[PDB]
Formats: structure tokens, C-alpha cells, sequence
């Protein structure tokens, strides 16, 4: 919540799911969309969006081809 | 995502007449129920389109144009006179009628509600930081929170009940202007400020700048003295150890004097005592119309023999 | 995700409801409607610290009319399922944090103290008609720190359906601290005084004992750091009702020290020696005097739980 | 809804994937979070979830490694 505490789970909108290949790394990134006017104006979780958050588990799936 | 993401919420949005009026609109713009007495003690923020509800559409027959536009306009302007009698002097809305412009003592107040979310949401925001329009007494006044640069614009977030919003005297957040008047101490064998006995010192003050701060009538005057250790922002000592009132004698040129004679042996010596029992006291001279008004005119907090 | 997962809603948030109201807005508001249901001009003070009878449509005039373009589904009839259901955080959320009428804005669920004065206004006829008859007897929803409770006043059955006649001011209406009429729900856990040459309440010195609580049940009633406590010990007639020492003749607040099994224990020792004995010379100075032990969060918070209002030695 | 009737669909604040294996068989549990004040106060579907709902059809992975 806007004071720091912590508040009932907001109501949600979008998730994000980015990843990037760079030199035998995959870079993945998240961001959860939630209802504004509820998260602090600043930080990782602030204004719309929870940013890279702990709060989700995705599962990895690598193979090759050509 | 990128940080322009944004979604609808459960909150009232930014784009009439009814029962629930007003606390229904203070929770709509973030004012927590826990603190819903500050609805009728605190308005609408001017910066945004509600506040405005309050008067006759601007299209209306005969009817002022008031707007937060024209709100703002007069606001960087300087012209304060045009918003206290065009929109405060007219607001009279949230069932509050002594809507003024905040003293420094009620700024003193706002930064606090602000600090732990007391307010709307605009206003816990608003007054942080930022330099903020004040009125003691007909005087406008700009006060400074959080030590930011002097060109920073003026803010008038809300105005305030004029009773109902309770200051804070303690000066920690708002940090005003106060004035030094320059003085001349004639020293010698005639002013003395050494422990042991009674304080004695004779000043002068200069009249073009005594006509600038509202004193004219040279007489209408009287002299506060403090002892203690002097706010280390602005050098008053707001809450002295040893307060003492006393009054003036003297009768020159294109400036005026004063003396100024503490009573100390036709009392207690005990300003002497306890301005010299701690080595960061000071002693501090105080000058007011006779009555306590006026614009309080400040000398240096002196250390012993007025160093 | 386990049951204590909750969430934001649009149904009991704002952003919905707007600046309307089913009711009628006029310049004689409140005061026209609460002479019109009877309350009588001699008490009008009351008419902003206790709202409209929950029982009639008028209570429900202060919201949008459930037609209008985005109004929630609020009726005496949605008020009287959710309270008969149990559904009493419904009620706050959708309808006490809303109601904001009456030129009020403190309105809450009434305290045990505030029905106890209720029930004496409703008794001498300073309400509205319909609350000078409701508080008269019933069971009647109340709340104090965040927890919810029934009262009863005329000692009804205990199946009575729960009653949450009006709302009320939760500082403009000034609650009465005696219990006669609102009768409340004080725990007394299952305790172990182990006695022998430990346990002590005879006069002519100290009281000390060594109690043992239940994990399970302190778990039950917030109570799971064991150590987040405070112990009070009461002198004087217990409630004939619940069995309370409400205004002891003698009150004492003592720390514990103690550190077993699947339960864990606490001390207690009062301080009457060293200082003036008078725990016993009041504790033994009348016959139906008895002594009651209290515990509560360190700052005096929480659940009350209280023992047997002893007579000496543990009797 | 509260009232027994069958309303429209409530906005959603998570769903969980829980999964545990016991002699050869795995426990699969979810739970969706949706906006309260809908859900009755007891039941499969209360409160803030929707425990185990059939509303969910989820694509079940199986490996062996070392």
C-alpha cells in the first residue's frame, strides 16, 4: 500500500514475460500489472506495475534448432 | 512493460449535489477513513478540477470566471490579494466557512498529516517539500520546507479552516522568514552584556526601514529579551529559558534609537544566572508594537559582551 | 494460496459510487427526519449520533438508488441477509464505510459501552421510535478493536437473531462504562494452578501462583507469541453475570518470568510485600470480596482472558 | 454470488499451481483469487477463491532426471 504496509492482494491486469539471448545468457525480465492508486509513487512496486516480483513462478523450456 | 503502464483501479479517477456531502468526495481523492476529520478542516487541492465545484459555473449567467487555470495564473503571479477575496473569501463549501490561507504554524501541521498519510492523496504528496504561500495576521509570507531553492514557485495546495486545523507552534518543517532589522549597538562604557549583574544596551534603528515593516508611529513599540540556544535555521529562540519583557526610554537623526535596560536587581539577578549557565546560551532582543503585533524585528542571538 | 488470501473488489470500493443520493436533499436535513420517525426535539442532540433505523427504507436514502447508472445493490433487504448470514465485514465494507450521511462521518458499528447507553436512551424515549423500541431487549451486534461481538440486554435466548438496529457515532455518541443492560462474551481459559507449597492466596502476605495455558487455545484467540504478555490481578466483587471484577477495589498490573510440554506456563507475584501489605488488608476485609487474574498483549491488547474470581486459597 | 444466483464473472487477482508427489501419484491443487464481496462466506467458491475450480484447464508436464 501508499504507506508502506502491506494490503490485500490488489485486483490484476496484464503480466509481462521478456527474455533476451546475450552470449550464453538468457535474460528474462517480468512485470505483474495491477490496479493503480494502490502501489507508492516510487520503487520496484509503484504507480501500475510489480516489477521483476517474487510473487510468480514460470516455468523454462530451452531446445535447439535450425 | 515499460513504466507507462498503468490500469483501472478501485480509486477515483481525475477526469453535484448530494447527502453524503463532503466526506464521500475526501475518501474518493485518498483521505483514509481513520482521518476523515480533516475533511472539513482541510480543502479540496487546488491543483486539482473539484475544489472548483464550489462555485457558479463560469458559464453561468453573470457568474465570475473561476477556474484552476485562473486559479494558477494569479497564484505565480504574485497577486494574492485577487485569490482571497475572488476565491477564498467566496469558497465557504464542505459545510466550513473560515476558509484562509495557512500560517506558518498550520503549514507546520500539513507537512506532518502529509508525512503520515493524514491527507488526500495530492496533499500527502503536496507538502513534502516545496515553498508555501502563508498568512499571519493580513501578512503574506513564503515559508520553505525541506531547504529548497528560493526559486522555486509558490504553492497554495489547500486552504484550511481557520480554526478547525490545528497548528503546530514547534518550527522543524516550515522554515520561515524572519527579520533582522539592522542595528547599531553603541557599546563603550554605556551598553554591557557580562554575567554578574544586569544586562544594559542602547540600539538605533533606521527609519526608512522602520517605515517598510509597518512602524511609523516610532512610539507604539515594546522589547522582548530571550535567553537560550537559538534555532539553528532562522537564529531565533523560539522557546527561551528565560523570557523577560521590558520597556523603552529614549528620545535622533535621519535614524531613531532605542535602549533597552533588563531589570535584574530590582528583581533576581537570575538572568545572569542562567544566561551564564550553559556556554551555548545566548541573548536575544525582540522588538514588536506595543501591543505584541507587528512585524517581529530580531537582533543577533549574542554571545557574553555582544560577540 | 491459503485462506487468508483477500483481495481488492469493485462491488465494496469506491470509484463506483458517485456524487448522488436516493433520498431528498432540503435545507431542514437531518432534523425534519428525525422528528418525522419521533424522536423527540428535547434529544435532537442525538439526531447526528445515531443514524436511521436500519429496519426502514429511509436509512437508505443517502446512497444511489440501485436503478442509476453504476450503484451498488444496497437494500434493507441486502443489509438484513448479510446480517442474519453473518456477513458482518460486508456490512463495514459496503455499507458502514458509505454511509456518510447525517452530516456525519464517524459512523461504526456501536460498542458494548455505546449499546449499554442505547439501551438507556431507547428506555427514556431519546430516540427515534423504532430504536426505543429495538434496544429494549435482543441481541445486538458489537465491535470493539476490530472484533465483532454479540450483546444481550434483558438476558433473551441465545438463539435470537442478531440485531444491528442503527449505526452510531463512534465518538459523538458517548458510551456508558458500567455493564447493566448490554451483557457481553468474556473468555475465561482453561487454566492449572499446580498449588501444594507454590501456589499461595491466604491473607497476611503475598498472592502468588503458577499457572499453565494451552497452546492450541492461545492460538485460537490470538495468542501466538507466548511471550507478548501482561498479567492483571483484580480485588473485589466479581459481575453476578459474567464474573468480571469490572471496577476492582483493588487493581495491580505484575510482569511474568517464567519459561514446558505441549503447553507452556506463567508465573505471577503480587507485590504486597516490601510495601504496604494492603492487598490482603482489602482482598480479606470482606467475606464476598474475591480475587481475579487477567491476561492481555504486553500494552494490554488483545482477547481478555481471565480466570475464576478465587476465593482464598484458590476456592 | 452471496445470494445463491449466478452473476457475472468477478475480476481476478491470482491463480496458484501447487503440486506434490505421494507414492506415485502427484496432488495437484490450484486456487484462483478473484475480487471478495461476491463469494459466499462458506463454500468451494468463497471468500476471495475459487478452490480447485473447474473454470481452469492447465497442461500437466512430465519428466524423470537426475
Amino acid at each position: 500500500q501508499k504507506d508502506g504496509s502491506k494490503g490485500p492482494h490488489a485486483l490484476l491486469s496484464g503480466i509481462s514475460l521478456n527474455w533476451t539471448l546475450t552470449n550464453k545468457v538468457w535474460d528474462v525480465t517480468a512485470s505483474i500489472g495491477i490496479e493503480s492508486g494502490i502501489l507508492p509513487t516510487s520503487g520496484i512496486d509503484s504507480g501500475s506495475l510489480l516489477r521483476n516480483p517474487k510473487s510468480l513462478s514460470f516455468i523454462a523450456f530451452q531446445w535447439c534448432e535450425n | 512493460f515499460n513504466d507507462n503502464y498503468s490500469s483501472t483501479s478501485t480509486v477515483y479517477a481525475t477526469s453535484s449535489e448530494h447527502l453524503r456531502y463532503p466526506y464521500l468526495e475526501c475518501i474518493k481523492i485518498g483521505m483514509s477513513r481513520d482521518y476523515l476529520e480533516n475533511c472539513v478542516k482541510v480543502s479540496f487541492p487546488t491543483s486539482q478540477d473539484m475544489f472548483y465545484d464550489a462555485y457558479p459555473s463560469t458559464e453561468s449567467d453573470g457568474a465570475k470566471t473561476r477556474t484552476k487555470e485562473d486559479f494558477s495564473a494569479r497564484l505565480l503571479a504574485g497577486d494574492y490579494d485577487s485569490l482571497q477575496k475572488l476565491y477564498i473569501d467566496f469558497y465557504l463549501a464542505q459545510t466550513t466557512f473560515d476558509w484562509e490561507i495557512p500560517t506558518r504554524d498550520q503549514i507546520e501541521t500539513l507537512v506532518n498529516y502529509a508525512n503520515e498519510g493524514k491527507l488526500s492523496t495530492a496533499l500527502n504528496q503536496e507538502y513534502i517539500t516545496g515553498r508555501f504561500l502563508t498568512k499571519e495576521n493580513g501578512r503574506y509570507d513564503i515559508v520553505n520546507v525541506g531547504g529548497v531553492p528560493d526559486n522555486t514557485p509558490v504553492k497554495l495546495p489547500a486552504i484550511v479552516s481557520k480554526r478547525g486545523l490545528m497548528g503546530t507552534t514547534s518550527v522543524v518543517n516550515a522554515i520561515p522568514n524572519e527579520i533582522y532589522p539592522h542595528i547599531k549597538v553603541y557599546e563603550g562604557t554605556l551598553s554591557r552584556l557580562k554575567p554578574g549583574g544586569a544586562m544594559i544596551a542602547v540600539l538605533e534603528y533606521d527609519v526608512n526601514e522602520l517605515s517598510k515593516h509597518g512602524y511609523t508611529n516610532l512610539w507604539d513599540v515594546q522589547f522582548k529579551v530571550l535567553v537560550g540556544v537559538p534555532h539553528a535555521e532562522t537564529g531565533v529562540i523560539y522557546d527561551p529559558v528565560y523570557e523577560e519583557t521590558v520597556k523603552p526610554y529614549q528620545p535622533l537623526t535621519g535614524k531613531k534609537l532605542y535602549n533597552v535596560s533588563t531589570n535584574d536587581m530590582h528583581n533576581g539577578y537570575k538572568w545572569s544566572n542562567t544566561m551564564f549557565s550553559n556556554s551555548n546560551y545566548k541573548t536575544q532582543i525582540l522588538l514588536t508594537k506595543g501591543d505584541g503585533s507587528g512585524v517581529k524585528l530580531y537582533s543577533k542571538a549574542y554571545s557574553e559582551n555582544f560577540k
